[PDB]
């Protein structure tokens, strides 16, 4: 079969797995206490679909999911939430303090006495797999407890599982709005893990994200439920491809084998055409076209980067609806023309494209309207480092005294580590000033 | 406020005798003031290249050219320190390194006299001087200390009593000093060298991953010189008083290579805030140094992080004002101990950086 | 769980200690008996953090109450919150210290210590993951400065790794009420730089400015002081015991805001505060309690933070609000006002949400700034410590309880070196050679 497990890392993790699992739910029909009526009343089918849920004999649909954080304070909402009969009581609370923005306390002094259990859940999880296919990790820079036990956890993880694909959807920090003062430490030191261990890794952005709902979806004043919606719906868009038919499916292979030309370079941009309101979406034909010129606009990316600084070498787009190959085609001889959409000189190929028949589902609720079509764009460019460089220099305004560092090293970290992550981190840039170069 | 220049120097060891049995390659280069250290990981990426005031090449026994001999290093350090020692002026070393690696060896040298570390090749010089320039009129005292920090709180190794925490007090005229440390006088090497083992038979040590016997307290070796000139006067005055320190510094320690929680995990904390403090008062002592030397404007007071350790607190008087600093780092050659050694390598990148290539 | 041990030491310790406890049970909704009548079912969600379960669903507060004076236990006992603490946490002695450092420290303090640290520990034990200490006191020099400090060294010796926190009440030069102050706030302030994690400064005449001015009071007494205290008090730790969508635990405020380990002295402030009268005039939202924290004559330390620079900053919020209007208030207050901001710290406004507001308001924050005014208040101890110890003014009372000295020269350096630590990082340039 098709199968994916998903790991959600920290509070931001554990936010954005709720709100994937309300839209995997409400796309497949399960009941929030299990069970889905639909099955019994056709008797037939494949509802239950095993990408994301295991059945019992009595019905009941577990999802394949691992929620782990030090706080008790974030899964006990879920362990007394609307949800709480839907998942395994195995949520793996550590029953102590928070890593506390300390990457040393979420990697290697409280990380520990938690890193063996939840390694063997993940066994037990695969165990009842047959067909496993990848990991969907779910994490966020900045934070202690997310950097840290992401790092300890992707580096067991490929140690045990060194074969299978390990997806990334994490949150990266923003060029000026920050929710914490000792954040860029973290995030440059999340710089190991990041790269070693993941295959693909997607970033996004809190400004880009509330951006897009102010001027697409005219809310003025979101939260945290918007965005992790958004990213529900785009993790939804990347993973239908194994779940619902399709006249040209996209595995994760296929993915990992088209969108990434060398290992170092694993870093695309995602971004979601048809967010759009109620209210404006009437007015607005929304034909295939049109979305996928809206892809490439530089203000509706998730990420605060400009691509028109830069050059595209490898773009993925999924088609959900009603949406035939013509127009797709049509449309991408329309961008292919375009000459602010650079493309690197060794990809005439371009694209990749992938087209399937389910369309997407509103969340009661929500904010998103009823959309015919839908697209999702992934995206390799140069402009990313751009998103890098200014993290970079805020590093090095706190790393020329030292600031906040007793901490970090009070608990067995070495000071000259931050070096080796930045020095790590300076070649990632370097690298892909190397492949937007013209060839000779 | 005079200024205290500090020199940075590494070293590296000869292969030991399990590593020259096994097929250990060497990972270490030097060139001039230059250190470079390429991984046995991925030996086709890049060297890795630092600079230091100096670097010495002691790994290759029989070597004839270009070998840092004990007495070469003696020349370039303990003999200069010990000269600004004599004008009156307080001096302060300090060693560094893992387990494995030198230290002892630079500090101490071998049992058998014909090569020598710098602390009794200095007293040895000290008391030579002494001798030679005693006359009816001078009249030369040494007195000699020995303790430990250790989770920051101050122990003495020489007294056998119950070794409970000394306490730490500051003279308004004097500054910092340990309140019932012993002090004891000495009148040859020898008495210095029994002393020193006695105190290190009770430094406090314990058991990790990396060894048997790893060090979990820093110790500080204190000889206080005074000089007393009877001149044809009707006041006759002790004309100068300075100190000599000689620091062991426990290397780092991560949290992977000890797994073991509780009081090791601590020790581990505070050895490596104890480091980083270490690192930042040298680093501006350095810098603060190198400034007024060449433009000699005196910027107000500038700043320097005294009160951030208890090593730092107490070596406040040799740390700055007007002293001189150096500090010798050691390195393993072989690949097995390779990221350890740039561990060392990088403690080794603080105090004025040298940047050159 | 995340569990804290409460410690209030002297007069104004102990008054603080009960109304923040009377502010505590009514927002758990805790009878004065001890039973729970509470409103919905998040009160005991998290009731372990401050108090321990009897058998017969009673809760008694996790506090430890300390005086070499008597009367002020019985004036705790005789209140309306008396019968609510355990009887056996009521250690006390029978000879004041008489604003004497030295007796609270050396001579009667050391004899009640070990009982203290003996019901200090037996509390601990109990604990299933202990967080940190919760002591609150002053510096007037009784009882709250020597065993207050000298508990504060002890705890610290025994529990290294632990959160020390504490609240100290700090001499004014307005508003006076011993004449020893200087002495016994510098000898205070040693212990308290040597071995703590947060001092939240509070200042009377601040409190008394606010009660004027902000809260329109006529005639302030302690116990509006008291009160304004406890609100900060619960508005600091709201984050442990509520859900929200950005928590803020208490080492998190300590490894965001204490850049050094020397510098961990912290102004408070609360928000919103509208005098009754003019609430109705007043429209309460994101940017009006901005507004009113970062305002220069709501904080409660007397020191003026337009006279030097903001090190870091926290605000944590209680309510429901959307965040993308916090973050952007913040980078408002950020960009308007960069001149009062460090430059080495790219961001210095760390944020905290919790879904929970007071108990009678719609939404509130809490503020903790660190900068570098907070240097005049100690300044100003400073010269009146020298103007008493050139001429060796009431030296005589000290040195009679066995203090040497030259311990309170050790004192001054300590107290003039922190000075300068918070005047290294004042000056808006470093060009000129
Ligand atoms: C607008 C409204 O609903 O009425 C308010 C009110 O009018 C004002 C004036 C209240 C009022 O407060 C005062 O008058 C006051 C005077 C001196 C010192 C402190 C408070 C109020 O008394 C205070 C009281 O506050 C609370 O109930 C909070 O929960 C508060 N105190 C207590 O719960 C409490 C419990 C037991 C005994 C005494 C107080 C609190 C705040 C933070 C954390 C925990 C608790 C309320 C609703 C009001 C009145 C009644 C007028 C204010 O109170 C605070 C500090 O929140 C002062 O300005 C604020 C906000 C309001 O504008
Ligand atoms: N988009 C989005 N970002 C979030 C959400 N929750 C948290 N974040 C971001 O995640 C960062 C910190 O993540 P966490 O590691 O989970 O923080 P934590 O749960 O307190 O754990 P520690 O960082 O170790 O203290 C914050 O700076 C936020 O900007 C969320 O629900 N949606
Ligand atoms: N805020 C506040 N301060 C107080 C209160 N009672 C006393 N103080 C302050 O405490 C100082 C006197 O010290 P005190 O507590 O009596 O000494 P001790 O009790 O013997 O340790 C004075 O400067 C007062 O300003 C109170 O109820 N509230
Ligand atoms: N010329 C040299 N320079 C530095 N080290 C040397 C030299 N010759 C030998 N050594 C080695 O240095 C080692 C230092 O001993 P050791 O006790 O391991 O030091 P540490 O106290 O760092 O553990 C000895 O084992 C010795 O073999
Ligand atoms: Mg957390």
């Amino acid at each position: 079969m098709r199968e994916c497990i998903s790991i959600h890392v920290g509070q931001a993790g554990v936010q954005i797995g709720n709100a994937c699992w309300e839209l995997y739910c409400l796309e497949h029909g399960i009941q929030p206490d299990g069970q889905m009526p639909s099955d019994k009343t056709i008797g037939g089918g494949d509802d239950s679909f095993n990408t994301f849920f295991s059945e019992t004999g009595a019905g009941k649909h577990v999802p394949r999911a691992v929620f782990v954080d030090l706080e008790p304070t974030v899964i006990d909402e879920v362990r007394t939430g609307t949800y709480r009969q839907l998942f395994h009581p195995e949520q793996l609370i550590t029953g102590k303090e928070d890593a506390a923005n300390n990457y040393a306390r979420g990697h290697y002094t409280i990380g520990k006495e938690i890193i063996d259990l939840v390694l063997d859940r993940i066994r037990k999880l695969a165990d009842q797999c047959t067909g496993l296919q990848g990991f969907l990790v779910f994490h966020s820079f900045g934070g202690g407890t997310g950097s840290g036990f992401t790092s300890l956890l992707m580096e067991r993880l490929s140690v045990d599982y060194g074969k299978k694909s390990k997806l990334e959807f994490s949150i990266y920090p923003a060029p000026q709005v920050s929710t914490a003062v000792v954040e860029p430490y973290n995030s440059i030191l999340t710089t190991h893990t990041t790269l070693e261990h993941s295959d693909c890794a997607f970033m996004v952005d809190n400004e880009a994200i509330y951006d897009i709902c102010r001027r697409n979806l005219d809310i003025e004043r979101p939260t945290y439920t918007n965005l992790n919606r958004l990213i529900s719906q785009i993790v939804s868009s990347i993973t239908a491809s194994l779940r619902f038919d399709g006249a040209l499916n996209v595995d994760l292979t296929e993915f990992q084998t088209n969108l990434v030309p060398y290992p170092r370079i694993h870093f695309p941009l995602a971004t979601y055409a048809p967010v759009i309101s109620a209210e404006k979406a009437y007015h607005e034909q929304l034909s295939v076209a049109e979305i996928t010129n809206a892809c490439f606009e530089p203000a509706n990316q998730m990420v605060k980067c400009d691509p028109r600084h830069g050059k595209y070498m490898a773009c993925c787009l999924l088609y959900r609806g009603d949406v035939v190959p013509k127009d797709v085609n049509a449309a991408i001889a329309t961008i292919k023309t375009k000459r602010s959409i650079q493309f690197v000189d060794w990809c005439p190929t371009g694209f990749k494209v992938g087209i399937n028949y389910q369309p997407p589902t509103v969340v009661p609720g929500g904010d998103l309207a009823k959309v015919q079509r839908a697209v999702c764009m992934l995206s390799n460019t140069t402009a990313i480092a751009e998103a890098w460089a200014r993290l970079d220099h805020k590093f090095d305004l706190m790393y020329a005294k030292r600031a906040f560092v007793h901490w970090y090293v009070g608990e067995g970290m070495e000071e000259g580590e931050f070096s080796e992550a930045r020095e790590d981190m300076a070649a990632l840039e370097k690298d892909y000033e190397e492949v937007g170069v013209d060839s000779v | 406020m005079a200024g205290a220049s500090v020199k940075v120097a590494v070293r590296v060891r000869p292969f030991n005798s399990r590593e020259m049995s096994r097929d250990s390659k060497c990972i270490i280069q030097m060139s001039g003031s230059t250190t470079t250290i390429v991984n046995p990981k991925q030996p086709k990426e890049t060297p890795k290249s630092f600079s230091f005031d100096y670097s010495y090449w002691s790994h290759t026994s029989p070597e004839d050219i270009n070998y840092a001999s004990q007495k070469q290093v003696y020349r370039d350090i303990g003999e200069e320190m010990l000269q600004h020692a004599f004008e009156g002026y307080n001096v302060c070393i300090f060693a560094y390194g893992q387990t494995g690696a030198g230290k002892s060896y630079t500090m101490m040298g071998k049992q058998e006299k014909d090569q020598q570390g710098i602390i009794p090749q200095l007293c040895e010089d000290l008391f030579s001087r002494i001798n030679d320039t005693t006359n009816d009129n001078m009249s030369y005292s040494v007195e000699v200390s020995y303790m430990e920090i250790y989770c920051e709180r101050v122990r003495d190794l020489l007294n056998p009593k119950n070794k409970g925490n000394l306490r730490v007090r500051e003279h308004p005229l004097l500054g910092p000093y340990v309140e019932d440390l012993s002090k004891l006088a000495v009148t040859s090497y020898n008495d210095i060298q029994d002393l020193m083992d006695s105190g290190n038979k009770a430094r406090t040590v314990a058991a990790t991953n990396m060894n048997e016997t790893s060090s979990r307290s820093h110790a500080v070796f204190n000889i206080i010189f005074t000089q007393k000139r009877h001149d044809a006067e009707t006041n006759i005055t002790t004309e100068k008083v300075s100190k000599i320190s000689l620091v062991d510094l426990a290397g780092s320690e991560r949290a992977d290579s000890t797994g073991a929680k509780g009081t090791r995990l601590k020790e581990g904390a505070n050895i490596n805030k104890s480091l980083t403090t270490l690192g930042k008062v040298i680093s501006a002592l350095a810098e603060m140094d190198s400034g007024p030397n060449k433009n000699k404007k005196k910027k107000k007071t500038d700043f320097i992080p005294y009160r951030d350790s208890v090593l730092t607190w107490l070596l406040r008087e040799n740390l700055g004002g007007n002293s001189r600093t150096a500090m010798v780092a050691a390195l393993s050659p072989a690949d097995i101990n390779y990221d350890e050694t740039l561990s060392t390598l990088r403690y080794a990148d603080r105090a004025k950086q040298i940047r050159c290539n | 769980m995340r569990e804290i041990v409460h410690i209030q030491a002297g007069q104004c310790g102990n008054q603080i200690g009960a109304k923040f406890w009377e502010v505590i049970s009514d927002e758990h909704g805790i009878d004065p008996t001890g039973s729970y009548h509470g409103d919905s079912d998040l009160q005991l969600e998290r009731i372990n953090v401050y108090y321990n379960e009897a058998t017969g669903n009673k809760y008694v507060p996790r506090a430890i109450l300390v005086d070499l004076e008597p009367g002020t236990m019985d004036s705790v006992r005789s209140g309306p919150f008396g019968q609510i603490f355990r009887p056996d946490n009521f250690v006390f002695g029978q000879s004041g210290a008489g604003n004497n450092w030295a007796k609270g420290h050396y001579t009667e303090g050391a004899e009640l210590v070990d009982s203290v640290l003996d019901v200090v520990r037996k509390e601990s034990e109990s604990c299933d993951c202990l967080q940190g200490f919760q002591l609150t006191h002053s510096l007037g020099g009784g009882t709250g400065s020597g065993m207050g400090t000298l508990l504060i060294s002890k705890i610290r010796e025994e529990y290294p790794d632990r959160i020390m926190n504490t609240f100290s009440v700090m001499p004014s030069p307005k508003v006076s009420d011993t004449v020893v102050e200087p002495y016994n706030a510098t000898l205070s302030v040693h212990q308290l730089v040597e071995n703590t994690d947060e001092t939240y400064c509070i200042d009377n005449e601040a409190l008394y400015d606010i009660c004027f001015r902000t809260l329109k009071l006529t005639t302030p007494t302690y116990g509006d002081l008291n009160h304004l205290v406890s609100a900060t008090m619960s508005g600091v730790t709201t984050c442990l015991r509520f859900p929200g969508q950005l928590n803020a635990d208490l080492r998190k405020l300590a490894v965001n805001m204490v850049p050094f380990p020397r510098l961990h002295f912290f102004m408070p402030g609360f928000a919103p505060l509208t005098s009754r009268g003019s609430q109705q005039y007043r429209a309460l939202t994101v940017p009006e309690l901005t507004q009113q924290m970062f305002d220069s004559k709501n904080m409660m330390a007397a020191c003026d933070p337009r006279h030097g620079r903001y090190l870091t900053v926290a605000a944590i919020f209680r309510g429901r609000m959307s965040m993308k209007e916090v973050d952007e208030q913040m980078l408002n207050v950020q960009n308007k006002n960069s001149s009062y901001f460090v430059e080495w710290i790219p961001n210095n406004v760390k944020t905290a949400v919790c879904d929970i507001p007071p108990r009678g308001l719609k939404m509130s924050a809490t503020f903790i700034g660190n900068s570098t005014a907070i240097q005049e208040l100690f300044k100003r101890i400073s010269e009146q410590f020298t103007a008493m110890f050139r001429r060796k003014a009431f030296l005589h009372w000290y040195t009679g309880e066995g203090m040497d000295e030259m311990e309170f020269t050790e004192a001054e350096s300590n107290m003039n070196d922190l000075v300068s630590e918070y005047q290294q990082y004042q000056d808006a340039t470093a060009d000129e050679q």
